């Protein structure tokens, strides 16, 4: 990994971290995860941070978020990951991400995006000429530099 | 700038941890 790399992960990072206090709460994952269309329980959360929380203070910090995605996996368990983040902004399940959706996803998660930047997002991504981002070209735009 | 990647290293990210 590299500089670069880590700073986009430390955007990532902010979009959990609401506070900017540099640490994970149940509370703000909890957020995060309703606000992609999930309902994990104070159990759940509990147990998604205790799996990367080394230090036991009950919260993911940075260094710990950065660990458990510089993680290299399997070409087999990378696919299935990103078939389950796909899954996420395929909102209606049609097998298709359309502008609607992407820009709904994103803008809940945290970020700021205009009509004509996800028109561009959705145009650049579409390899089939669709008009929407299929699996595979999803994967392009994910795997992009 | 990569808003599209950040907002997928997020969604991988819950990914991970409910794995
Ligand atoms: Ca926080
Ligand atoms: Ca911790
Ligand atoms: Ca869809
Ligand atoms: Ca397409």
């Amino acid at each position: 990994l590299t500089d670069e790399q880590i700073a986009e992960f430390k955007e990532a990072f902010s979009l959990f971290d609401k506070d900017g206090d540099g640490t994970i709460t149940t509370k703000e994952l909890g957020t995060v995860m309703r606000s992609l269309g999930q309902n994990p329980t104070e159990a759940e959360l509990q147990d998604m941070i205790n799996e990367v929380d080394a230090d036991g203070n009950g919260t993911i910090d940075f260094p710990e978020f950065l660990n458990l995605m510089a993680r290299k996996m399997k070409d087999t368990d990378s696919e299935e990951e990103l078939k389950e983040a796909f899954r996420v902004f395929d909102k209606d399940g049609n097998g298709f991400i359309s502008a609607a959706e992407l820009r709904h996803v994103m803008t809940n998660l945290g970020e700021k995006l205009t009509d004509e930047e996800v028109d561009e997002m959705i145009r650049e991504a579409d390899v089939d000429g669709d008009g929407q981002v299929n699996y595979e070209e999803f994967v392009q735009v994910m795997m992009a530099k | 700038r990569r808003k599209w990647q950040k907002t997928g290293h997020a969604v991988r990210a819950i990914g991970r941890l409910s794995s």
